[PDB]
RNA sequence: AUAUGGAUUCUUCACGGUAACGUAACUGAAUGUGGAGACGUCGGCGCGAGCCCUGGGAGGAGUUAUCUUUUCUUCUUAACAGCUUAUCACCCCGGAAUUGGUUUAUCCGGAGAUGGGGUCUUAUGGCUGGAAGAGGCCAGCACCUUUGCUGGCUCCGGUGCGCUUGUGACGGCCCGUGAAAAUCCACAGGAAGGAAUAGUUUUCAUGCCAGGUCGUACUGAUAACCGCAGCAGGUCUCCAAGGUGAACAGCCUCUAGUUGAUAGAAUAAUGUAGAUAAGGGAAGUCGGCAAAAUAGAUCCGUAACUUCGGGAUAAGGAUUGGCUCUAAGGGUCGGAAAAAAAAAAACGAUCAACUU
RNA sequence: UUCAAAUGAGAACUUUGAAGACUGAAGUGGGGAAAGGUUCCACGUCAACAGCAGUUGGACGUGGGUUAGUCGAUCCUAAGA
């Protein structure tokens, strides 16, 4: 339902002891320049609503793709 | 304007190629593809100009046979077609029954088929 | 074979109009054994079942003579039908006559033209259809200002 | 700004009955430029290989164009029904048969 | 149900803002007051939605003797949440006759206008999430009681007395002023309750569990209802494509849906339904009964009489195609061995309408 | 309305394809209320019924089908009882 911006409270998120699951999606989409590029979204569903940070940055965002719990299940695409 | 000299690779009299079209704008004043007769230079250019013709048709099998010299050219059954390679090519009535894909040969086991012969 | 139920579910599955599907009729004892949506799936992928091509109202018959209209092609009083007011009602002519004026004066006013007092009169004369179009005010106005320069100019 | 369409004529080419050097002679003639036929302002490329057809142009244009000004050439030497034009990729068509038997 | 965080307190129940009010919160019994719930109708304007029309581009089909940058079609984004956005109103500065502001509609201002700067309702829209992973359209592969899998592309805008509808601010009308309650919340009140080694709180975030009973098919009518029937009757409403045209009229087409109402062969009289007729024009008949003629529009002209509003489209005349032109009418932005089988390493620009 | 094919003891009437047409958005389209009560759907089937036919059917025979915290009833009150 909702989204994040700040990546440090998105991280707290990340644990909270009741989110089991998440999702790191890939869109190629094109900025206003029109060129191609990947932006990422990473998906963390809590109880009662869904989390999605929008990184247009590939290399802060694959980098946190190393940033994440070994407890978590992430669904990959 | 959009004049174009086709097959520019085959051609030998090409500066006669321009010597047989300024004769049709030049003396008799006569357009490059109408037919229409002007008085004048002034005529024949105007109307080039006008509905747009520049090209010289090479399409016309008549006139591939007018303009001839000025190159040098050097060495249906309504189902299917039958081409120079082996090709059988089919026709746009019947593209879907092409399209449609169709049961497999049905084929019995040396199992089943004994079976249904005794 | 009776194959009503199989057209059936051919529209729906396609979901489209039953006008719209064909029926192999070489296929007519396959598509007997279809029976099932998931079977028809099969067959609308296989070909022996497709979803016909619509037919055609085309527009461009219109549109020429709608071209023609806008070039003012028949206007004639044997072409028209209903009374001048139905056709274009005199009160909408008036309310973009009105909001012309009303925003031409209101632009004046404010990029110095004009003051606030001959605003006032031309907004209380145009109300009172003392204009006719957008160029006829212009000229009230600079034969408005032209008499106060003449109005200024012996006063010096 | 350019823009660059492409398509391959190999196919019916190859086996026979088709001539690029025709096809790219009636392309150049029969594009509209702001206007009527043969106007191509060095705003529009239509030159060949023999394989392939190139098409490079700064004026108005479009894919669809260049299907139109195709399908209108083939059936003009009844190669239509015999041929039919597709996108291979975007911007980049070729030319084929509908059923190939050997 | 409750636990964690956040907030609040030694100035106990928070702070900011001149104000309108603002925020992630910030004790509040009895009882009292107040709001929502809660309401006509019509008119014309303002705005939004979907539809319609429409340019460029990416697909796919159609037509091509000749012609047409062509004709048709796919190009989609939900409830919910976050940021942001408005007409009305209201607040501070200011103190206005040379009377100014201003609606299509003439209303408002020293009981404080114009003008300047701000606040708010969030109806409605815009971005983001939801959400491309969905669907949609093109090209492929295999598979036949496996079932799927692979690639591509989904784009960017325009116009308006248009249509349907929602809504806003107003207006006309009434000896007509166009429901009630359930429900919910606010405020007044200050009972009562409680801090400093600790306490208060669930109108803040997050987290946990639970959601009963019955209705749920199809018809809704030239065959599912009532007319003794599979009867030309009757029976309450929503959505509503292009063209003609004033138009939800008639007439033709698209999306969808039928092609179902015993058939063949003939073509007399009588018929029912439908048409036309020379010269005459009601001489027919109880009676112009029936039919005929007149009709749309734009212009010109328009009587007695009248309760002065009408009468009046009075009466009565002229024009109306097609085609090429002319002029007028706007918006935005800039000034063990052998053989064999088998398995594995005042301008200027631009934009777009029609209407006369 | 017409032509072919299919099915079939049998085809003017069923099924499919083809062509021709109609309703023409105030519809012969898509959904409901009242009433109907299984008429919906499928496999079988043609004695009787569908004022011709019948291989088809709202017929006959055997079965399957209606899933709600959010749509309704339920609660509230209106004229009244
Ligand atoms: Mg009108
Ligand atoms: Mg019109
Ligand atoms: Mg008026
Ligand atoms: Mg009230
Ligand atoms: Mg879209
Ligand atoms: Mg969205
Ligand atoms: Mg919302
Ligand atoms: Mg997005
Ligand atoms: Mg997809
Ligand atoms: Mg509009
Ligand atoms: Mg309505
Ligand atoms: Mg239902
Ligand atoms: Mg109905
Ligand atoms: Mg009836
Ligand atoms: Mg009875
Ligand atoms: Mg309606
Ligand atoms: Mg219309
Ligand atoms: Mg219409
Ligand atoms: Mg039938
Ligand atoms: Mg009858
Ligand atoms: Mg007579
Ligand atoms: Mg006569
Ligand atoms: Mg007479
Ligand atoms: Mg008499
Ligand atoms: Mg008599
Ligand atoms: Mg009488
Ligand atoms: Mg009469
Ligand atoms: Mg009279
Ligand atoms: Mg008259
Ligand atoms: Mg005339
Ligand atoms: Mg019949
Ligand atoms: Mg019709
Ligand atoms: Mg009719
Ligand atoms: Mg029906
Ligand atoms: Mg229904
Ligand atoms: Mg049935
Ligand atoms: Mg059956
Ligand atoms: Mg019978
Ligand atoms: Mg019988
Ligand atoms: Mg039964
Ligand atoms: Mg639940
Ligand atoms: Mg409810
Ligand atoms: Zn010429």
């Amino acid at each position: 339902a909702r989204e994040i911006t700040d990546i440090k409270q998105f991280l707290e998120l990340t644990r909270r002891a009741d989110v089991k699951t998440a999702t790191v999606k890939i869109n190629k989409k094109l900025n206003k320049a029109g060129k191609p590029f990947r932006q990422t979204k990473f998906k963390v569903r809590g109880s009662s609503s869904l989390y999605t940070l929008v990184i247009n940055d590939a290399g802060k965002a694959k980098k946190l793709i190393q940033s994440l719990p070994p407890t978590l299940k992430v669904n990959r695409l | 304007h959009g004049f174009y000299i086709p097959e520019q690779k085959y051609l030998v009299d090409k500066i006669g190629l321009v010597k047989y079209m300024s004769e049709k704008i030049g003396l008799g004043n006569i357009c490059i593809v109408c037919n229409y007769q002007g008085r004048t230079l002034t005529a024949v250019r105007q109307h080039m100009l006008a509905k747009r013709h520049c090209k010289i048709p090479y399409e016309s099998e008549d006139e591939r046979l007018e303009i001839s010299e000025f190159y040098d050219f050097t060495s249906n059954d309504g189902i299917e077609l039958h081409l120079p390679t082996g090709i059988k090519v089919g026709h746009r009535s019947l593209q879907r029954y092409y399209k449609q894909d169709l049961k497999p040969e049905v084929i019995l086991t040396e199992g089943q088929g004994t079976l249904v012969a005794a | 074979a009776n194959l009503r139920t199989q057209k059936r579910l051919a529209a729906s599955v396609v979901g489209v109009g039953k006008r719209k599907v064909w029926l192999d009729p070489n296929e007519t004892s396959e598509i007997a054994q279809a029976n099932s949506r998931n079977a028809i799936r099969k067959l609308v992928k296989n070909g022996t079942i497709v979803k016909k091509a619509v037919t055609v109202h085309s527009k461009s018959r219109t549109r020429a003579h709608a071209q023609s209209k806008r070039e003012g092609r028949h206007s004639g009083y044997g072409k028209r039908k209903g009374t001048r007011e139905a056709r274009l009602p005199s009160q909408v002519v008036w309310i973009r006559r009105l909001r012309v004026l009303r925003r031409l004066l209101a632009k004046y006013r404010d990029a110095g033209k004009i003051d606030k007092h001959l605003y006032h009169v031309l907004y209380k004369e145009s109300k009172g259809n003392a204009f006719k179009h957008k160029r006829a005010l212009v000229e009230h106005i600079i034969q408005a200002k032209a008499d106060a320069q003449r109005e200024k100019a012996l006063n010096e | 700004i350019a823009k660059t369409f492409t398509v391959d004529v190999s196919s019916p080419t190859e086996n026979g009955v088709f001539d690029p050097a025709s096809y790219a002679k009636y392309l150049i003639d029969h594009i509209k430029v702001e206007g009527a036929v043969g106007n191509l302002g060095n705003a529009v490329t239509v030159t060949e290989d023999g394989t392939v057809v190139t098409v490079v142009s700064t004026a108005k244009f479009s894919g669809k164009y260049l299907k139109y000004l195709t399908k209108k050439y083939l059936k003009k030497n009844q190669l239509r029904d015999w041929i039919r034009f597709v996108s291979t990729k975007t911007n980049e068509y070729r030319l084929a048969f509908y059923q190939v038997t050997p």
